[PDB]
């Protein structure tokens, strides 16, 4: 449609935006302890998936 | 279940109080004068 350029490049930016996120918190919980409830601290990463509409977007479909 | 307090409290730093002097009985050294007098246990000169 010569549109979808902008929607691919959109998921793109909210996709690096959400790992630069979960790279900033665990490097803010690197030397945590004993979070709610007490149960110790985890890290977290996240996945790319291609959104197949073929070429699509990307998205993240769970932490 | 059992969890840290997760409770915040802020020191502030350490100041001098008070300095006690160790009023204690010292060591009696002869001179040989005749003049010249030593305190056994407590008392002060006026």
């Amino acid at each position: 449609a010569l549109l979808n350029i902008f929607d691919i490049a959109g998921s793109a930016l909210a996709a690096q935006s959400k790992r630069l996120n979960v790279a900033a918190s665990n490097l803010a919980n690197a030397d945590s302890v004993t979070g709610p409830d007490g149960q110790p601290y985890r890290a977290k990463q996240v996945v790319f998936q291609v959104d197949a509409a073929a070429t699509g977007g990307v998205k993240v479909a769970s932490v | 279940q059992t969890t840290l307090p997760s409770g915040l409290q802020i020191g502030t730093g350490v100041r001098p109080v008070a300095t006690e002097r160790l009023h204690s009985q010292g060591n009696l050294s002869q001179t040989n004068n005749s003049k010249d007098v030593a305190i056994k246990g407590q008392g002060f000169f006026q």
